[PDB]
C-alpha cells in the first residue's frame, strides 16, 4: 500500500486558475492526514462535517484534491453556504459539503513585479455554479438586448478578470493557494484510508 | 439610449417603508450587477446593496436587515424595499450598474431620487412673481412654502436658459421650503417678450406657471 | 477593511493650472482596484477614471490618474471653469467603499455684484405675508455682506440667503437675501433698502424703493 | 498552424524613424499579447515592450520609453513596432514574439516569433567598395583582399572566378564606426606557386553595381 | 532591473553527450523561467516554460529544473540539430523582461593551434589616408583565442575589430581576422606592427611581425 500522491497537488509548480480549477482523484492508496496538519504554516484548514484528528483513521472510497489560487480577502467564500464573485460563478461547494479547506499564502509564487497576468476569475456569468461545476467558457459575456458575436464592447465584456497580483499588495489581495478535499463515501468499498 | 430612470423618492414618515425603482433601457438588469448608492444632503456617496445576476444580494452594515434589493425581469427593473426608514436613511438615492470592482465600476449612474424622512406634511408651494423695476434688467418668481424637496424652475419650458439663477432652497422656521428663481434680461425686451416660470412641485402634484410681467 | 482619505478638503485654483488631488490608504491597494468619480453640483456622480490610471470613455485628455499602494493621484492639467466639481476615489477590498471627496474650487478676477431689489407682490400680500428679496448677480468672492434697512433702521433676524454654486461657466457665484414680514408690518413702513458691500465695490451699494411707488 | 511574417530589411539615417510591422495568422489575433524583442550584432535578446491586442494597452521598457510606440490593426491581424531618432546603436534584428495569450498568461513566455526585421541605421548612403590586396608574406601561405567601406550590404567575394574554392575563408562584415561595411577574404595556397599562379579575387557589390577584380601578388 | 546570466559561457559536446546549462537571476523570480533555443540566422524558439515544463513538439531530451534564483537546463543525449546558443529569460517582471546573454554549444573536437598570417596595408590602400594591417588566425579549436595588438611593443586598444567564421563542417574549425585600423600619418610614425596570439594549442603564444617598409 503506497502513499497518497498528495504532494503532487500540494507541491505544484504552478496552480489553476480558480474558473479552471483542477481536480485530482485519489484512490487505492494510503494517505497520511497528520502530516498536513503540520506540513507547513497553513492559515486555513476548516474541515466540514468531519474532524481533522478522526481524519487519520477513517477510510473513504473517492477522495478529490481541488486545488487553485485566490484573493486573501475571497478564502472565505470557500466554504458552505456562501456567496460572491467565487462562490456563485467559479468554485462552489455544497451546502452538505463533507471535507477539508486548505489554504496558505502565496505572495513569493504566484505574484508578479508590475503583475501577475497568470491568474484569473470569472467575473461575469447568467447564473450561479452548480456545486463543484466547472466552467471553462471565453464566450463574451452579453449584458445588454443585442447578441456579441466574440465582438467585445459596451454591454459585451470579456468573462474573466485577472488579479494582477504584485508583491506589494496587501494581505487581503495577495495569492492565496487553496487545496480542497471531499472524501465521497458511496456504497462501494473503501480505497483511500488514512495512517 | 442607455439610461437608468430613478422613481418613489418623497416624503415618509418615521418607521415607514418605501420602495424605489430603477427602470432600465439599454442594459439587461438581470445580466449585469446592479448597485444603489445614497448620498445625504452635505455629505458624500455612500454604498448601499447590490444584486448579482446569479440573484446573490449584498448589503452595506448600516442598511442590511432594513432593506431588500430586488428586481423584475419581464419588466427590466431595478428595486430597492426600504423598511423602518429614519433620519440616517434621508438622502438622494441613485442606481448603478456595476459593483465598484475591477472591470465592474459603478456605469452608467441614474439621475437620483430624493428620500426625506419627516414627520411634516406635504404642502404645495405658492408662486408670487418678482416684477422688474424701470441696460440689463433682473426679473424673476418667488416659490414660497411648499414641503418636502424637490422643486424644478424652469422659463419658458426650457427655452430661456442663458441667465438663470435658480437658488438652492432655504428651510424658513416655519418647517417649509423657500426660494426664488430669477434672469437677467436686456431691458429692451420687457415690453415684447413674454417671460414665465414653469414651477413644478412633484410630491404635492402641484404644476404652476407664472407670467412675470412689469408692475 | 481599507480605509481610504482624501485630501486636500477643498481645492482653489485658477483656470489653466495643475490640480492635484491626492486619495490615500491604510493598505497597499493595487491600482487595478482604484476608481474616481466626478460629481458636478445637481447631477450623479460620472466615472472618471478606473484602474487608478484609465481614462473612462468620453473623459477629457485633460484627466489623468497615477499612483499605487497607499497614495493615488488625480491630476487635472489645464484646468477648466466647467471643472468645478467634488472628486471621489473609490476602491473594493470586500465591499465597495468611497472616499469623503474633495471639493474643487476656480479661482477668477474680482467681479462686483449687480444688485437688485424686489418689493413683494400684490398676490402674495393679499395672503397676509410680505417677502422682500434683494439680489446679488454674477460676482466673486463669495464673501458679501448685505444689510437691510427699514425706515432706516437695520433689520437682522428676518431675513435668510441663499448662494448658488459657483457657475460652471464664468465661476461667479449669486446671492438672494428674503426679508420676510407680515403685511401688517409691511404696510408700517415706506422706505426698504438693502445695503451691499463687497471687495468689487469701492463704496457699498444701497438698492431701495418706497412701498406704493 | 501559428506564423508571424515580419516586414523586410530596413535601411534608415540617424534620426529617422522605421516602422516594422508583424503579420499574424492561424489563430486568434486578440486573445495573444505581442511583444518587441531586439537583438544587436553578436548581442543578447531584448524586451522592448510589448501590445495588448484586445484593448490597446502598451509596456515599455524605460530606456525606449517616449521613443518607441506599438499599435495594433486588429482589421489586418498585424502589429506594428515604431521606432523613432533612430541612433547607431539601434541597429539590430527586431522580432515580434507572441505570449501564451489571456488564458495562460500575458507576457509569461513567448511561444511563438517571427522570423526577424534587419534596422540598419548609419549615416553613408550607397557607397561601391574598394579593395585592397593583403599581400602574401615572402609550405603553405596566405593571401586575400580586403574589401573596405561599401554601403549597405552585401558583398559576394569569389577567387580566380570560381575556380577557387577550397581553403577560402570569406568573413562575416563588420560594421565601422563610419557607418560603413567591411570585410577580407582569405585563401591559404602553396608556397611554391606564388610566381606562377594568379590569384584573383572577385568581389561584386550589387546595391551600387560595383564588380572589382583584384590580384594578389607578393609586394616587391 | 532584474539580470540574468549563464554559465558556462561556451560549451564544447559531442553528439550523445549530456549537457547542461545553468541560468542564474540577480533576484528571487520564483518560477518564472523560460528557456530558448536559437540557431544562427534564425528566431528564438521556445524550449522550456515555468523553469521546467516542456512545450509542445519539443523532443523529450530537454528538461529544465530551478525555482529562485538557480536554474539548470539539461540535454540528456545531444543530437546534431541541438547545436546552437541557448537562452534564458525571466518573466517575474512584466515592467522589464530580461534575457541570459546566451550559451552557444559548438561541436567538440581536439585541440588545433592556429595558423597565424600578418598582413601590413597596401600602398594602394595607403594612398586613400587609411592603414588596416590584418591579422589572421586559421583552422583553429576551441574557438577562445586571444589576439593582441603591438605597435613598437605598446598594446593597442579601441582600434582592432575581429570578425570569425561559422564553424567549419568538415573540419570542425574556426578561422578568425583581426583588423587593426590606424590613421595613415599614425602608421608611418611607428616601425614595428605585431600581432600576438594565445591560444590553447599553443604551448606558448605566438607573435607574427613585420617592419614597414622592409
Ligand atoms: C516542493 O518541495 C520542495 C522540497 O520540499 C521537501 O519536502 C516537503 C514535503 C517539505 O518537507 C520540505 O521541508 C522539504 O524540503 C521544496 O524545495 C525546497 O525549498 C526550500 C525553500 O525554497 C529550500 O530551502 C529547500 O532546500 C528545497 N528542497 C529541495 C529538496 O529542493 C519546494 O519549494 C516545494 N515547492 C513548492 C511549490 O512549494
Ligand atoms: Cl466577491
Ligand atoms: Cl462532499
Ligand atoms: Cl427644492
Ligand atoms: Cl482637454
Amino acid at each position: 500500500t503506497n502513499l497518497c500522491p498528495f504532494g503532487e497537488v500540494f507541491n505544484a509548480t504552478r496552480f489553476a486558475s480558480v474558473y479552471a480549477w483542477n481536480r485530482k482523484r485519489i484512490s487505492n492508496c494510503v494517505a497520511d492526514y497528520s502530516v498536513l496538519y503540520n506540513s507547513a504554516s497553513f492559515s486555513t484548514f476548516k474541515c466540514y462535517g468531519v474532524s481533522p484528528t478522526k481524519l487519520n483513521d477513517l477510510c473513504f472510497t473517492n477522495v478529490y484534491a481541488d486545488s487553485f489560487v485566490i484573493r486573501g480577502d475571497e478564502v472565505r467564500q470557500i466554504a458552505p453556504g456562501q456567496t460572491g464573485k467565487i462562490a456563485d460563478y467559479n468554485y462552489k461547494l455544497p451546502d452538505d459539503f463533507t471535507g477539508c479547506v486548505i489554504a496558505w499564502n502565496s505572495n513569493n509564487l504566484d505574484s508578479k513585479v508590475g503583475g501577475n497576468y497568470n491568474y484569473l476569475y470569472r467575473l461575469f456569468r447568467k447564473s450561479n455554479l452548480k456545486p463543484f461545476e466547472r466552467d471553462i467558457s471565453t464566450e463574451i459575456y452579453q449584458a445588454g438586448s443585442t447578441p456579441c458575436n466574440g465582438v467585445e464592447g459596451f454591454n459585451c465584456y470579456f468573462p474573466l478578470q485577472s488579479y494582477g497580483f504584485q508583491p506589494t499588495n496587501g494581505v487581503g489581495y495577495q495569492p492565496y493557494r487553496v487545496v480542497v478535499l471531499s472524501f465521497e463515501l458511496l456504497h462501494a468499498p473503501a480505497t483511500v484510508c488514512g495512517k | 439610449e442607455v439610461q437608468l430612470v430613478e422613481s418613489g423618492g418623497g416624503l415618509i414618515q418615521p418607521g415607514g417603508s418605501l420602495r424605489l425603482s430603477c427602470a432600465a433601457s439599454g442594459l439587461t438588469v438581470s445580466s449585469n450587477y446592479m448597485s444603489w448608492v445614497r448620498q445625504a444632503p452635505g455629505k458624500g456617496l455612500e454604498w448601499v446593496s447590490v444584486i448579482y445576476s446569479g440573484g446573490s444580494t449584498f448589503y452595506a452594515d448600516s442598511v442590511k436587515g432594513r432593506f431588500t434589493i430586488s428586481r423584475d425581469n419581464s419588466k427590466n427593473t431595478l428595486y430597492l424595499q426600504m423598511n423602518s426608514l429614519g433620519a440616517e436613511d434621508t438622502a438622494v438615492y441613485y442606481c448603478a450598474r456595476g459593483e465598484g470592482s475591477p472591470g465592474n465600476w459603478f456605469d452608467p449612474w441614474g439621475q437620483g431620487t430624493l428620500v426625506t424622512v419627516s414627520s411634516a406634511s406635504t404642502k404645495g408651494p405658492s408662486v408670487f412673481p418678482l416684477a422688474p423695476s424701470s441696460g440689463t434688467a433682473a426679473l424673476g418668481c418667488l416659490v414660497k412654502d411648499y414641503f418636502p424637496e424637490p422643486v424644478t424652475v424652469s422659463w419658458n419650458s426650457g427655452a430661456l436658459t442663458s441667465g438663470v439663477h435658480t437658488f438652492p432652497a432655504v428651510l424658513q422656521s416655519s418647517g417649509l421650503y423657500s426660494l426664488s428663481s430669477v434672469v437677467t434680461v436686456p431691458s429692451s425686451s420687457l415690453g415684447t417678450q413674454t417671460y414665465i416660470c414653469n414651477v413644478n412641485h412633484k410630491p404635492s402634484n402641484t404644476k404652476v406657471d407664472k407670467k412675470v410681467e412689469p408692475k | 477593511d481599507v480605509v481610504m482619505t482624501q485630501s486636500p478638503g477643498t481645492l482653489s485654483l485658477s483656470p489653466g493650472e495643475r490640480a492635484t488631488l491626492s486619495c490615500r490608504a491604510s493598505q497597499s491597494v493595487p491600482s487595478s482596484y482604484l476608481a474616481w468619480y466626478q460629481q458636478k453640483p445637481g447631477q450623479a456622480p460620472r466615472l472618471l477614471i478606473y484602474g487608478a490610471s484609465t481614462r473612462a470613455t468620453g473623459i477629457p485628455d485633460r484627466f489623468s490618474g497615477s499612483g499605487s499602494g497607499t497614495d493615488f493621484t488625480l491630476t487635472i492639467s489645464r484646468l477648466e471653469p466647467e471643472d468645478f466639481a467634488v472628486y471621489y476615489c473609490q476602491h473594493y477590498d470586500t465591499s465597495p467603499r468611497f472616499g469623503g471627496g474633495t471639493k474643487v474650487d476656480i479661482k477668477r478676477t474680482v467681479a462686483a455684484p449687480s444688485v437688485f431689489i424686489f418689493p413683494p407682490s400684490d398676490e402674495q400680500l393679499k395672503s397676509g405675508t410680505a417677502s422682500v428679496v434683494c439680489l446679488l448677480n454674477n460676482f466673486y468672492p463669495r464673501e458679501a455682506k448685505v444689510q437691510w434697512k427699514v425706515d432706516n433702521a437695520l433689520q437682522s433676524g428676518n431675513s435668510q440667503e441663499s448662494v448658488t454654486e459657483q457657475d460652471s461657466k464664468d465661476s461667479t457665484y449669486s446671492l438672494s437675501s428674503t426679508l420676510t414680514l407680515s403685511k401688517a408690518d409691511y404696510e408700517k413702513h415706506k422706505v426698504y433698502a438693502c445695503e451691499v458691500t463687497h471687495q468689487g465695490l469701492s463704496s457699498p451699494v444701497t438698492k431701495s424703493f418706497n412701498r406704493g411707488e
